[PDB]
């Protein structure tokens, strides 16, 4: 009774076949890069409008890699977008060394992981590899973890 | 002119005291989606009735 | 003497109707106790049987803790007061996770991602006294004289 | 002579049994060669791989964070006392979310929805020294000479 692993290990894709959720009814304002956190700025007709994470926002999900929706290499303004709201996913990071297992991550500007000492939110899942003179980490996203401030 | 300006039907047995009829309705929506999604919206239906004497 | 055409739109929500096919989880091993509940209202658990395993649920009251929201079902519900309810001594379909349309008593649109607060009778309210951990999912509509809101729930 | 008939009821559960089919999540790992782990008892992770995420786990210890509960599966053996275990070197299935039948050493039925307290060896106790996020699901039963309790595991 076990969960299979997923082989390609690139940023912006899913790392396991555990319970995951993909919110595919969204549109982008500005440009978004695969493997970055996004935030919900508004809702029109059951569609969520997302943008790259600013300072002071609450992350909602992580952009997901697809080879039909995004032929350019990144997500462009006015495009339908895939966003992962629950599951394990490879994220871009600016950190230098792996944090403690099962710690709480903190997101800098642009939707990159820079902290490992948060109070509550998403947690580190134990994966840490290297990409392009930069690193990739593995994050565990949960649905109601970050709550929008009143 | 009450029996000539309005239709007269005969589909009622002489020994009946009440009659009932049905009406129905429906709701739903559709959205623009991408290739990988799991948030397809749903639809439903309704019903109700009235009476007579 | 020219022809004409007309255009009409269906409604988009119903009380207790499941918002979409995303993550959801349904508890069907419960039984309603001491009264009846409303489709699209929060419920509370009194006790859980140790051996039998069936949970006992009732409508939310003051000072309690919510567990889930009853959902629509054309077969398990009985029709009273021109609405579907769950009469006493019968199996009930509680929802423990997912997005669902709930009856509301507020008058203004909520903020996406904020926490949900309820009334003492299991109906959402913008300034309720009962505090939960569920969130708003963004949806906000209105049927004929009925106010509905889209709420996202996680396992207790 | 008068004909007679008899009747018996089966035992409800087993140590380490998955209770129901409501959203479980089980992952495989390898057991650290230091010490064996009892099926139905909590475990801890000592270190994780950086490339993939495969984890090495062993028995629980004071002042540590539990990770999951070992469940019955194919790769399991017997101890000297005929108690079911996972060997020092081999595969272990660990559930991180869902309802499981976990070993207990308390004496009183717990209250639904409350927090769970653990012990040094990884068995539930009413006044344990280890804090957890898990909850009680209300099931309180007893296999032959062994007490079991129904625990809901929330993903860390």
């Amino acid at each position: 009774y076990e969960n299979l692993f997923l082989r390609p290990a690139c940023p912006g894709n899913i790392s396991d076949t555990s319970t995951y959720n993909i919110d595919g009814a969204c549109v982008a304002q500005g440009d978004i890069g695969f493997g970055s956190a996004v935030q919900v700025v508004g809702i029109v007709d059951g569609v969520k409008v997302v943008a790259a994470l600013p300072d002071g926002g609450t992350p909602y999900g992580i952009a997901f890699r697809s080879q039909y929706e995004h032929l350019s290499g990144k997500i462009l303004d006015g495009e339908v977008c895939n966003v992962v709201s629950h599951g394990r996913v490879w994220t871009l990071t600016s950190l230098g060394e792996a944090p403690s297992l099962f710690s709480k991550l903190q997101f800098g500007s642009g939707g990159v992981v820079t902290g490992g000492s948060g109070s509550a939110g998403w947690t580190f899942a134990g994966g840490f590899v290297k990409h392009e003179d930069g690193y990739i980490i593995e994050v565990q996203v949960k649905q109601n973890a970050f709550i929008a401030p009143p | 002119s009450a029996l000539r300006v309005f239709p007269v039907t005969t589909e009622l047995s002489p020994t009946d005291k009440t009659f009932e009829y049905m009406t129905f309705d429906k709701v739903g929506t559709a959205q623009i989606i991408a290739d990988y999604t799991d948030d397809l919206p749903l639809v439903d239906a309704l019903g109700t009735s009235e009476f007579g004497k | 003497q020219i022809n004409a055409s007309y255009q009409r739109d269906m409604a988009i929500a119903l009380p207790g109707m499941v918002a979409d096919t995303s993550k959801y989880n349904i508890d069907g091993a419960c039984v309603v106790n001491e009264g009846d509940v409303l489709v699209g209202a929060a419920v509370q658990v009194v006790q859980a049987q140790a051996v039998d395993g069936h949970k006992l649920v009732k409508a939310l009251t003051t000072g309690t803790t919510p567990y889930g929201v009853a959902i629509r079902s054309h077969w398990q519900t009985v029709n009273a007061q021109n609405q579907m309810i769950y009469e006493d001594g019968g199996a009930i379909n509680v929802m423990t996770s997912g997005r669902v349309w709930m009856l509301s008593k507020s008058t203004e649109a909520p903020t996406f991602g904020s926490a949900v607060k309820l009334d003492v009778d299991g109906q959402e309210k913008s300034d309720g006294t009962i505090e939960t951990t569920w969130t708003y999912a963004g949806g906000w509509t209105k049927y004929k004289d009925i106010q509905l809101v889209e709420v996202q729930l996680h396992q207790l």
